[PDB]
This record gives C-alpha cells, sequence and structure tokens, in this order.
RNA sequence: ACCUCGGGUGGGCACUCUAAGGAGACUGCCGGUGACAAACCGGAGGAAGGUGGGGAUGACGUCAAGUCAUCAUGGCCCUUACGGCCAGGGCUACACACGUGCUACAAUGGUCGGUACAAAGGGUUGCCAAGCCGCGAGGUGGAGCUAAUCCCAUAAAACCGAUCGUAGUCCGGAUCGCAGUCUGCAACUCGACUGCGUGAAGUCGGAAUCGCUAGUAAUCGUGAAUCAGAAUGUCACGGUG
C-alpha cells in the first residue's frame, strides 16, 4: 500500500529520536554493580515511553517498493527490483559468474 | 529392600543404581564418588559392609513410591486450579506447546 | 648441488618433497613415517614408486606437506617424489610412465547445483 | 546405448601382498569405512591361521570355488510368455557373485564378535555345509528344470 | 599502498601509471603485490509469483594491489592523485 | 525465562489502578486488556476481567496463583 | 647466522602460495579400415586424446498454464468507509488422510581416556580474546581489529587404550516434572538452549515406488544469506570413498 508505508516511516523517527536515554535505561540495568532501587525507578522510565521506539518494532521494508519479504541490506532493494536494475548495468561492480 | 527395589547382578555399580527410580546416569556417579565405592567391581564383588552408605544417599534424594505420589500433586495443582497448563493436561493434549494438527501420536495413542 | 625440488598435489594437498643423497632418512614435518601415518596401508604407498625404482636406500628424503584430507597428502608424497626423481635422467621415465605415477589425478570435488541436493542427488517425487 | 564402458583398476593390499583380498574388501566396505573394513578382513583371517595351520588366503582360494557357480537363468521373456533361459556364466562374472553372496550370508549368521561371523562362513566352503554352497547348487538345480528352454524360444 | 577497485582492467592498468609515474622522480618503488580477491555470491529468485526452482546468482568482485616504496622523497604522486584516480579506484596511501 | 537479575514483573498503569484500589477495598472487578502480568501477594483475593479478545472474563485470585501470569486463565479458542 | 629454539630474529626471493599475462590439444602424428571421403578402430608421445571434467547459454512455438497480492495499466465498484488510527486475539486450534525430511531400530556398534589432518566465508553501529567466576548454558573482563595481521574458530569421521557381550539393552530418545541462563517494553496462548529426573513406540518395516554411471552414490562435519531473538529447510565448501 501507500498508507502502509506512510505509517513505518513515523517508526523510524521515533526510534532516532529518542536513542539515547534507553542507551541509558539499559545502562542502569546491566551493571551487577548496580542497586536495585536504581534499576526499579529506571524501569518506571522505560515503559512509560511510547513502545515504538525499541529496533524490534523496526521493519527494514524495501526502499523503492515497500515489500516485507525478500530484502537484502547490502543493498537497498527487494528481491525483483534486484533483478531489474542489474541487468541495466546500473549496479557497478556486479556481473553473473560460475 | 535391597535397595528400596531390587537391584541386578553381574553388572557395574552405575549400571546397578540405575534401577533405583529417581537416580539417572550423573547422579550415580556421584554416589561412587562420595561414597568410594569402585564401580568398574560388580556388586557380587562388594562387601556387605558399605552398602548402609549406598542407603543413606537412598535416603536423601527421593523414593519411587513416593516420588510418583508428590509428582501427581503437580499435575492435581495444574488441574484443579484451571489454568492453561493444566487445561489441556486434563484432555491429554500436548502441553509445552508442541504441534497439534498432525502427528502429536505419544500423547493419543494409535 | 644434489639437493633436488620435488612437489605434487592430489585432492586439495601440497607436498614439499627433498630429495639428496643419504641413508634411509625417511622424515615427514618432523615426524618419523611410521608416526605420522596411524594406521594405514600408505605407509607403504609413499614406497612404491622409490621401491620401483630401486633406489629405498640411497637416499635422504625430507617432506613438508600442507593442506588436503589424511590419505590425501599420502597421495600428494607418492606423486612428489616421483617428479623429484625424474630430475636425474629418462631412464626412469620409462620405468614410471608404464607404472602410471606421472599423471596427476584430476578428479576433484563437484558442486552444488539448485534443486538438486548434493552434486547430482534430486528429492524423490511421485 | 552406444558402448561406452572403459575399465577402472584396484589392486593394492601392501600388508599381506595380495590382489583378490583387495577386491574383496571393497565387498565390505559400507559408506567409505575402508579402515575400519581392512581389520575385519584381516580379523577373519588369522582367526583361519589360528584354525588352520595352511596359508589362509588357500582356504579363502579353495572358498571361493564352491561358492562360484557354472550357470544361471535369465528370464527373458518373448512379449506374451515369460520365459526363463539358463545362460553360462562369464568367466569375469563369475568371481563376484561368490563374494556377494559370501557377505550376505555372514551379516545373518547370529553371532557375537563379527569377525568370527566370517570366520564360519570361510571354513564351512572348504567342505561344502555352507548356507552359500546350499544356495550355490539349489540355483544349479533350477537351471535343468529350465534345460528345455535352452535354445528354443530363448 | 594499497587499492581497491572492482575490474582488473582498471585496477591493474592504473598501477603502471603509479610506477612509471614515481620511479620517474628517482625514488625506487618495487613490484606491486596481488593480494586474495573478495568474492560474494547472490543467489536470487527470479519468479514474481512463485516457481522455486528457477533461480539466478551473481557474484561482485573486489581487487586488491599493494606497492611498496624504498626511499620516500617524491611528493609528486601526492600531487598526482587525481590523475591516478580515474573511476573506481580507492587509494589508501602506506608509503612504507 | 525472565531470568532473576530481572526479576518481577508488572505493568505501571495496572499497579496504580490496584495499589491505590487496595486502600478502597474489594467492590468491583478490575477491568484490564493486559495480559503481560504476574500476580503478586500484594494482589491475594481480587478480582481482575482480563480480556478474552472479544470479552472480559473474572478472575477469583487465590494464594496459590502467585508465579502463573494472567494468560493461562482466559481463554483463546473454543474448540467445542 | 641468530635464538629463549617460536620464521622467534636478522635475512633470503629458491620455494609454496597469491594473480596478472601467456604457451599446451589440433584426429596433430603411426598403422589398419572407408568410395580412401567424410569418418571409424587401434598406436606412440604427452600433465591432459579424441566435444579433458564442470558451469552459464535454452530456436519457431505450445498449454487463453501462473501472477491485477511485487510493480505497471484498460474497465468496473467503495469514497461518513470496501478508506485511516490503537489496543488485545488470530494465522502455531485438531478423531483424521496424503506429500516431502530427519533420527533410530544396534556389536562394520556404545561409552571413557588420550591424539591426527581441511576448504570456504563473515566481522569499526560489529567480532567481542587473555584472565576470571559458573555442574552447564554463561557472567564479568576488555584487548586486538577495519583486515592474507585481530577475532569468529575447537573441523568431525579415522587412529590408540579401556570397559560394554547382542539384553527392548551402558539400545533408542519421544513425552513429562522440577530448576536455570539469553535477547526483547514484554517468553500465558507462542521462542531457543542448559541442568536434574522419568523413560515410551521402535527388533530393518505390505501391495507398491523413486534417486544415481565416478571423486559419483553412501556417510562425517563447517560456513553464509534472512536475522533483537529463533533451521532437521535453502544455498555453499571440504573429509573418507
Amino acid at each position: 500500500k501507500e498508507s502502509m508505508k506512510n505509517r513505518e516511516l513515523k517508526r523510524q523517527l521515533t526510534v532516532a529520536k529518542y536513542a539515547k536515554k534507553r542507551a541509558e535505561l539499559k545502562a542502569i540495568i546491566a551493571n551487577p554493580n548496580s542497586s536495585a532501587e536504581e534499576r526499579w525507578n529506571a524501569q518506571v522510565a522505560l515503559q512509560k515511553q511510547p513502545r515504538d521506539a525499541s529496533a524490534s518494532r523496526l521493519r527494514n521494508r524495501c526502499r523503492l517498493t515497500g515489500r516485507p519479504h525478500g530484502f537484502y541490506r547490502k543493498f537497498g532493494l527487494s528481491r525483483n527490483k534486484l533483478r531489474e536494475a542489474a541487468m541495466r548495468g546500473d549496479v557497478p561492480g556486479l556481473v553473473k559468474a560460475s | 529392600r535391597i535397595a528400596g527395589v531390587n537391584i541386578p547382578d553381574n553388572k557395574h555399580t552405575v549400571i546397578s543404581l540405575t534401577y533405583i527410580y529417581g537416580v539417572g546416569r550423573t547422579t550415580a556417579q556421584s554416589i561412587c564418588a562420595a561414597t568410594g565405592v569402585n564401580p568398574a567391581a560388580k556388586i557380587k564383588d562388594l562387601s556387605d559392609e558399605q552398602i548402609d552408605q549406598l542407603r543413606n544417599e537412598v535416603a536423601k534424594i527421593t523414593t519411587e513410591g513416593d516420588l510418583r505420589r508428590e509428582i501427581n500433586m503437580n499435575i492435581k495443582r495444574l488441574m484443579d486450579l484451571g489454568c492453561y497448563r493444566g487445561l489441556r493436561h486434563r484432555r491429554g493434549l500436548p502441553v509445552r506447546g508442541q504441534r497439534t494438527k498432525t502427528n502429536a501420536r505419544t500423547r493419543k495413542g494409535p | 648441488a644434489t639437493q633436488n625440488y620435488g612437489t605434487g598435489r592430489r585432492k586439495t594437498a601440497t607436498a614439499r618433497v627433498f630429495l639428496r643423497p643419504g641413508t634411509g632418512k625417511i622424515s615427514i614435518n618432523n615426524r618419523g613415517l611410521d608416526q605420522f601415518f596411524g594406521r594405514e596401508t600408505a605407509r607403504m604407498v609413499v614406497r612404491q614408486p622409490l621401491e620401483l625404482t630401486e633406489t629405498v636406500e640411497k637416499f635422504d628424503i625430507f617432506v613438508t606437506v600442507v593442506g588436503g584430507g589424511v590419505s590425501g597428502q599420502a597421495g600428494a608424497i607418492r606423486h612428489g617424489i616421483t617428479r623429484a626423481l625424474i630430475e636425474y635422467d629418462e631412464t626412469l621415465r620409462s620405468s614410471l610412465r608404464k607404472a602410471g605415477y606421472v599423471t596427476r589425478d584430476a578428479r576433484e570435488v563437484e558442486r552444488k547445483k539448485v534443486g538438486l541436493r548434493k552434486a547430482r542427488k534430486r528429492p524423490q517425487y511421485s | 546405448r552406444r558402448r561406452v564402458a572403459a575399465k577402472r583398476e584396484v589392486l593394492a593390499d601392501p600388508k599381506y601382498g595380495s590382489q583378490i583380498l583387495a577386491k574383496f574388501m571393497n565387498h565390505v566396505m559400507e559408506s567409505g569405512k575402508k579402515a575400519v573394513a581392512e581389520r575385519i578382513v584381516y580379523g577373519a583371517l588369522d582367526k583361519v591361521k589360528e584354525r588352520g595351520k595352511a596359508d589362509p588366503l588357500e582356504t579363502f582360494e579353495k572358498a571361493l570355488d564352491a561358492i562360484a557357480p557354472l550357470v544361471e537363468v535369465k528370464s527373458r521373456r518373448v512379449g506374451g510368455a515369460t520365459y526363463q533361459v539358463p545362460v553360462e556364466v562369464r568367466p569375469s562374472r563369475r568371481n563376484a557373485l561368490a563374494m556377494r553372496w559370501l557377505v550376505d550370508f555372514a551379516r545373518k549368521r547370529g553371532e557375537k564378535s563379527m569377525a568370527l561371523r566370517l570366520a564360519g562362513e570361510l571354513l564351512d566352503a572348504a567342505e561344502g555345509k555352507g548356507a552359500a554352497v546350499k544356495k550355490r547348487e539349489d540355483v544349479h538345480r533350477m537351471a535343468e528344470a529350465n534345460k528345455a528352454f535352452s535354445h528354443y524360444r530363448f | 599502498i594499497r587499492l581497491k577497485a572492482f575490474d582488473h582492467r582498471l585496477i591493474d592498468q592504473s598501477t603502471q601509471e603509479i610506477v612509471e609515474t614515481a620511479k620517474r622522480t628517482g625514488a625506487q618503488v618495487r613490484g606491486p603485490i596481488p593480494l586474495p580477491t573478495r568474492k560474494e555470491r547472490f543467489t536470487v529468485l527470479i519468479s514474481p509469483h512463485v516457481n522455486k526452482d528457477a533461480r539466478d546468482q551473481y557474484e561482485i568482485r573486489t581487487h586488491k594491489r599493494v606497492l611498496d616504496i624504498v626511499q620516500p622523497t617524491d611528493k609528486t604522486v601526492d600531487a598526482l592523485m587525481k590523475l591516478d584516480l580515474a573511476a573506481g579506484v580507492e587509494v589508501q596511501i602506506s608509503l612504507g | 525465562p525472565r531470568s532473576l537479575k530481572k526479576g518481577p514483573f508488572i505493568d505501571l498503569h495496572l499497579l496504580k489502578k490496584v495499589e491505590v484500589a487496595v486502600e478502597k477495598n474489594d467492590r468491583k472487578p478490575i477491568k484490564t486488556w493486559s495480559r503481560r502480568s504476574m500476580i503478586l501477594p500484594h494482589m491475594v483475593g481480587l478480582t481482575i476481567a482480563v480480556h478474552n479478545g472479544r470479552q472480559h472474563v473474572p478472575v477469583l485470585v487465590n494464594e496459590d496463583m502467585v508465579g502463573h501470569k494472567l494468560g493461562e486463565f482466559a481463554a483463546t479458542r473454543t474448540y467445542r
């Protein structure tokens, strides 16, 4: 859809917006020398943030097409747009071989 | 009665202690380590002296006549509460989260 | 001098074989020959081109082999020493061309192809 | 079917100095377990030298030629009647028929200590009371009931 | 000196553009040394709606190439870097 | 599961709708869509309306229900 | 030469290796055979002998074969919802039947103790060593590292010694109770592994039916993509043969 790319655009904003406090709240919990009173109130600040901030909510879709399945991260393309753009000599250094 | 149950003969000790039903294989390797009985000899070649020390270890883990009693109440606690793990455990379905549509035949028979 | 360099490859192995006059000194990777190849028939297969050309007692042998499999390194030495024996002349050329020792075995492993599961095995249909 | 098939050769037995035994060793190997099968064939070779004072190659040389048959059937159907024809076994083929019959009856011997199963097989066939010798002679008897079909619609 | 590009009809044709254009200015630069090659296979499915056993597999290469000076006294190649870069060659400097 | 470094789990809005709702005692069921949280000995004997998926079902909290979460007591699928 | 005995070091450019550029194989040559003409059967030499082995490359067309849910578009309908937004649930339900795939059914084995040899690949939003604490999965710890350097990373089968005596078993591991660690805001429906305990069916499997002509079938491991987490599948590389 087009309305479905648009709702997973703003997830990428809200993850990259906060992005620093959640490093600190997970720095407090991960220490064995940390006190649980400093841990328990640190648990409060995680769950009162909106949940669309973790990377697990983020879903790497194809950038030109939007199809979820068949994505590679050494490119930005889908499974079936990568073929049509490679036969036209665009992708540099890419050939067939055996 | 011999050690809680009858124990076979002409066998090594760790294999012989396996039938006591509450001690597996790794646990019976500790009992011969803690007491000092050599597993490499048979149970025939042993002395009638130190078997109490083997019988001391049986009085510290569990006994199958009461092991099956107490594990039933672990089942029975799950059933009478009506929790989901005891909900299917009343009926006969798998428990841990296996697949049910096909192939779960060792809880339903032929 | 009299040092003779011999190489030989079989089943992705590679053996440096040096050959010089000596008295039965067979040493491989600073190990004895009976110690290196543990319990196999190829302990004698490395001697088979040597005892064919009746020079089993007349040379030092220094072998360094890398890569390959267990019994693939033993074939690398057997191909390797035959190239080192023919640096002398071609008197033993006909004694080895007829023996079938000089030709490198070209039979290498084959790649997995799509649709198939092995190199040539394919799943069952009905 | 253009005729293609060339010949590949395996002849290696350094610890005993033999040629028939190496080809027999390949009929015992399962899935490339050669070093396992090598010590079982020698493991059933020394028990014969333990049993008989003669060199156990000759026991193996005699045990082949009382399992190896002479003629056998060949169900060549005329296309409307199923016939069988007793045919002369080619001299190259008749070695491998005995060695393949020998191993398959060793596996159903049902003893302990696996090299003793093959040990008893090579002892019997120097006499004739083996199951491989009884399987040999029974197929010999199948040819003479089949002997009417030797040339005629054959 | 180390060089990275995508085809051997550039990167092994720009070393002579550096070896000649540095040994001319007096300093000694030895012969270039090859390295192992990056090879990356990409097996992609080819049909839009599914038919699995029709596939197609590509490969992207990366050629490496290492130079070696002896006596550093020339800043001539430092100005002649925009010349020696042509289309797809990257040069990290290790002036030994 | 949920290893003992990070010991308990309960939801934040559930806690203020219980701990303050202890101070005025049990005269109402607690209607909550949350199912990820456990029950606790601060909550022995309450009445919770756990979301089935299309309705809420009542829960009689006992003392021997403490370790298990709320999910084992709401249904999902019928199979009549 | 050096050494502390590690190419450790000076050194060397012999080598292995790496990758650029070349030669080599054409029925060329010998004999026979054919209409002596294509060719065929033998022979020498040669690393290779008769398209050396493998791979990519699929003609005019067929089945109105498949896809409007990858994308693009003619038309048709919805446009106070057949469009948007957010919670929980669901696709993982379950007398049954069919398709592929893995283990097993043991003694060419099973355990314990030693010990030997690979290719190929990924890693500065990462790999995460030494030391270190844990029955064990791990926890600390922070190096080295932008890669023939550092890490992933210990190949397994084989071999050697021991016990095991062919018993539904020192076989097999399903189920299940209990106890743990890891990721993630969150392991109830619904994750993966670890400990301990319990131990099933299964003693080679009808009518039928499929794969394969040589580094091949058969058997043993390793890696990558997708990926916070999660492979018995897919793709890929080697051992023994």
